[PDB]
RNA sequence: CAGGGGAAUCCGACUGUUUAAUUAAAACAAAGCAUCGCGAAGGCCCGCGGCGGGUGUUGACGCGAUGUGAUUUCUGCCCA
RNA sequence: CCUUGAAAAUCCGGGGGAGAGGGUGUAAAUCUCGCGCCGGGCCGUACCCAUAUCCGCAGCAGGUCUCCAAGGUGAACAGC
């Protein structure tokens, strides 16, 4: 599961995968999303 | 990867600022031969702006608008990362570690963090920094 | 000529419930909006002994749907339910252990363990120590459901009724032998004035009818009518059968 | 020995009457009453069976008359919670808030479909 | 009672509105002078002797000296 | 040494309440005073308190349970066959 | 067989690649950047394994439940104590992939 | 200061309790065993009276009513 | 421990932040810091507490709740 379970032999989940690569302010994300 | 990177955004886990948001300034994860672990020099902030609404006035909307900073040199242990990253522009001859033996150095590094946290709060970004953590 | 031990139990004076270090009454949460239409969740904050209570009482913290306050709970402890653990009352938690909602809305074997009499009052049924319920069959029209009592009796009760979802903790305590005297004693010094019975045979006849005689003996049959007035009824009342259960 | 006497009405050993031994200037051995031994603060999460550091034990109408450092510590829920369990809820109120951004957002990409 | 360590802030415990009386008393090694305010008596305890006759030389006017011996 | 031959923890109880008691007591006192290990943390600290009531003492995390085990094993198919039912009444 | 192959790989892990076993060294190896897989039991206290998942995702590392407890996950390390998390540095053993 | 001992028979298992002021016992109690009533609009009981009160801050692993009297081993036939 | 061994007055800490404070003054709101000023009313309080101050008709070998506790011998608050 994941974006890692590629270079991993066994399973790997991680719960908080979707906030990889994802630094930006979440209320303004938010502001984004109700934009649009 | 490291993360542990200058305009990461921690959160303070011991000490008197235990439960605040704050920005990491310098971070060293090697220690330095009088600090041994690794740490990070750290601008927070003490005091949180408190909520404005529409109703409120201009005066009172700038009273409110007001933020108390402290600068800190942290152990990892005690800090609490974070995804966010705020790229506030610190300047680095002012908040650097020899801040911490002359006490007037420190109110200059502490003064310069808070009007540079205050310019960022205006304007509405960064949002989540700005707020008080509820736990 | 004299009133009778039994008789004077109903006078109350000297055969009260001894309730000075009792925790309370061991109660379901009464129920509101969210236990009617969704769920409530609670926490586990502690598991204590009730004196006189062969069952463990379980303290669950939950917030106030309609003030800023928190609700301190004292279900009856659901073996398996440890402290910190979330439980869910309403109609739409799940099957859980410790979780309370409606015997309507559960499996048709399922087996209980505070179950409501009525719809709306607290837990009455299957609440001592290592006894459940099961939960036979249910009829989508009137609204009814048939359960299983510790008994084995079988109820028809509404399908309201809110019950606890597994066995009561306590497990087999009756399966120790007392051996003493005295650990009989501390067992019914902490429920009420009931523990040295002495026998009616050993008695004179004033104060009880099996009283009195040159030998220790009945001299009437121990079985006695539903009827019979208080200070004549002892023995075997209205017993339908005597002797062994040799068959069931 | 020089034997000892009771200076109060109250001549049983009650949990009211607890003396100590002194020896006066004038050489002379009475009792003097002592005063019940005070309890530091339990931490307000109630998992940990340690008091609490910092703060003065004594009885709880001598509070009173002690000033505000003595009586807690320069940390959020000072002198009410533990240091672990204020780092553990801190902790836990970050990821638990976090973990609502993941279930937002993962609802607002499962969406995207009618 | 209450232990004053050095020489001026005895002075101006001295010359308070409260203080009494001051009592000087002189031991085997050491003079004790002793104030006598509201709340507490307040000791300066000096082991050589000419700094002690200095204090008393200098002590405020119109406030008790009295001396033990 | 072996100091009893086969009374082991019911020693105390001396020639009394005869010897089928002593013998149906010595099972449940051995369970009631055991030590189990812990679900929780992995620490065999798993102790009672009171009837029904077993402590850890190490995460201090107090459960309910039988009188004089850690559980009854009543209460394990109960489990087993509630998380049964659970799954039958989802798909 | 997969419960099994994770048990025999990570003895291999063991006596040929180099491991770090603990909660507190594992979240230094995870700061530091040179942690591969985190292997947790599900003995875990929530709060750590939720911590832990975090870090890991900053880290971008892999985290592995493990299907035992604290005790047979030592067990599987091949230790007398409690194992509750654990890092690997480098494998091999190949239960990783580069 | 400070146990006479041994071989047996009867009864009660034991520890406990009892007729203050003639009976301390083999009597009562006891744990154990058995039976009976009762799912609350209920069982048992109090109450001149109140939909009053006790068990009951209780719910069959519980309350209430009896008999027998640890353990062991048994507990036969008779419902006229 | 099938026994889990009060309650309430009272005091305190924390969370939250409605508000208040002043315009750079020899400043404000405020202060659980130091010192200083004033007050604490009412009732009880002697003595016995027992082989003579209590109950038992009495200066009655009876009864009546507690605290302190030296040296020798000795296992010892035993006896001497
Ligand atoms: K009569
Ligand atoms: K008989
Ligand atoms: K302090
Ligand atoms: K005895
Ligand atoms: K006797
Ligand atoms: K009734
Ligand atoms: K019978
Ligand atoms: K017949
Ligand atoms: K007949
Ligand atoms: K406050
Ligand atoms: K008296
Ligand atoms: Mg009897
Ligand atoms: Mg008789
Ligand atoms: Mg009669
Ligand atoms: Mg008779
Ligand atoms: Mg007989
Ligand atoms: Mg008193
Ligand atoms: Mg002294
Ligand atoms: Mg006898
Ligand atoms: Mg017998
Ligand atoms: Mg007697
Ligand atoms: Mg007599
Ligand atoms: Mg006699
Ligand atoms: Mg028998
Ligand atoms: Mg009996
Ligand atoms: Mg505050
Ligand atoms: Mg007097
Ligand atoms: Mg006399
Ligand atoms: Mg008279
Ligand atoms: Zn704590
Ligand atoms: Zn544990």
């Amino acid at each position: 599961p994941g974006h890692l379970q590629e270079g991993f032999g066994c399973v790997v989940t991680n719960r908080f995968d979707q906030l990889f690569d994802d630094e930006s302010d979440p209320f303004e994300v938010l502001k984004a999303a109700e934009n649009k | 990867g490291k993360f542990m990177k200058p305009g990461k955004v921690v959160l303070v886990l011991a000490g008197r600022y235990s439960g605040r948001k704050a920005v990491i300034v310098k971070n060293i994860d090697d220690g330095t031969s009088d600090r041994p672990y690794s740490h990070a020099l750290v601008a927070g902030i003490d005091r949180y702006p408190r909520k404005v609404t529409a109703a409120m006035g201009k005066k009172k909307i700038a009273k409110r608008s007001k933020i108390k900073s402290f600068v800190k040199v942290y152990n990892y242990n005690h800090l609490m990362p974070t995804r966010y990253s705020v790229d506030i522009p610190l300047d680095k001859t002012v908040v650097n570690k020899d801040v911490f033996r002359d006490p007037a150095l420190k109110r200059k590094a502490r003064r310069e963090a808070k009007v540079k946290f205050e310019e960022r709060y205006k304007t509405g970004k960064n949002k989540w920094f700005f707020q008080k953590l509820r736990f | 000529g004299r009133v009778i031990r039994g008789q004077r139990k109903g006078a109350g004076s000297v055969f009260r419930a001894h309730v000075k270090h009792r925790k309370g009454a061991a109660r379901l949460r009464a129920v509101d909006f969210a236990e009617r239409h969704g769920y409530i969740k609670g926490i586990v904050k502690d598991i204590i002994h009730d004196p006189g209570r062969g069952a463990p009482l379980a303290k669950v913290v939950f917030r106030d749907p309609y003030r800023f306050k928190k609700r301190t709970e004292l279900f009856i402890a659901a073996e398996g339910i440890h402290t910190g653990q979330f439980v869910y009352c309403g109609k739409k938690a799940q099957l859980n252990i410790g979780n309370v909602l409606p015997v309507g809305t559960m499996p048709e074997g399922t087996i209980v363990c505070c179950l409501e009499e009525k719809p709306g009052d607290r837990g009455k049924l299957a609440r001592a120590s290592g006894n459940y319920a099961t939960v036979i069959s249910h009829n989508p029209e009137t609204k009814k459901t048939r359960v299983k009592l510790p008994s084995g009796s079988k109820k028809v009760i509404s399908s309201a009724n809110r019950a606890v979802v597994g066995v009561v903790a306590g497990g087999g305590r009756i399966d120790k032998p007392i051996l003493k005297a005295g650990r009989a004693y501390h067992k019914y010094k902490a429920k009420r004035n009931c523990w040295p019975r002495v026998r009616g045979v050993a008695m004179n006849p004033v104060e009880h009818p099996f009283g009195g005689g040159n030998h220790q003996h009945i001299g009437k049959p121990s079985t006695i009518r539903r009827d019979a007035p208080a200070g004549r009824k002892v023995g075997l009342i209205a017993a339908r059968r005597t002797g062994r259960l040799r068959g069931t | 020995v020089q034997r000892l006497t009771y200076r109060r009405r109250l001549s049983y050993n009650t949990a009211s009457n607890k003396t100590r031994l002194s020896r006066t200037p004038g050489n002379r051995i009475v009792y003097l009453y002592t005063k019940k031994v005070g309890k530091a603060p339990k931490s307000a999460c109630g998992v940990c069976p340690g008091r609490l550091r910092g703060v003065r034990a004594v009885r709880p109408k001598v509070l009173m008359r002690l000033s505000k450092t003595k009586k807690h510590v320069s940390r959020a829920y000072g002198g009410s919670m533990c240091a672990k369990c204020v780092r553990d809820r801190i902790k836990r109120a970050f990821l638990i808030e976090e973990q609502k951004i993941v279930v937002k957002v993962l609802k607002a990409q499962a969406q995207s479909q009618k | 009672p209450r232990k004053i360590e050095e020489i001026k802030d005895f002075l101006l415990t001295a010359r308070r509105k409260d203080a009494k009386s001051v009592k000087i008393k002189k031991n085997k090694d050491n003079v004790k002078f002793k104030v006598r305010c509201s709340r507490y008596l307040y000791t300066l305890v000096i082991t050589d002797k000419e700094k002690a006759e200095k204090l008393k030389q200098s002590l405020p006017p119109g406030l008790a000296v009295k001396e033990l011996k | 040494a072996k100091r009893t031959k086969k009374v082991g923890i019911v020693g105390k109880y001396g020639t009394r309440y005869g010897a089928s008691l002593r013998k149906m007591v010595k099972k449940i006192e051995i369970s009631q005073h055991a030590k189990y290990t812990c679900s929780f943390c992995g620490k065999t600290k798993m102790k009672r308190r009171a009837v029904g009531i077993w402590h850890c003492g190490s995460c201090m995390k107090t459960v309910a349970g039988g009188a004089w085990t850690y559980n009854t094993t009543s209460a394990v198919t109960v489990k087993s066959a509630i998380r049964r039912l659970k799954e039958l009444k989802d798909q | 067989k997969s419960l099994e192959s994770i048990n025999s790989r990570l003895q291999l892990v063991m006596k040929s690649g180099k491991y770090v076993l603990g909660y507190k060294q594992t979240l230094k190896m995870i700061r530091q950047g040179k942690a591969k897989l985190v292997i947790l039991a599900n003995n875990c206290p929530a709060l750590r394994k939720s911590e832990i998942e975090y870090y890991a995702m900053l880290a971008k590392t892999g985290v592995h439940h493990y299907s035992g407890n604290n005790i047979e996950l030592g067990t599987a390390c091949g230790k007398y104590y409690r194992v509750c998390t654990l890092a690997i540095i480098d494998p091999g053993d190949s239960d990783i992939i580069r």
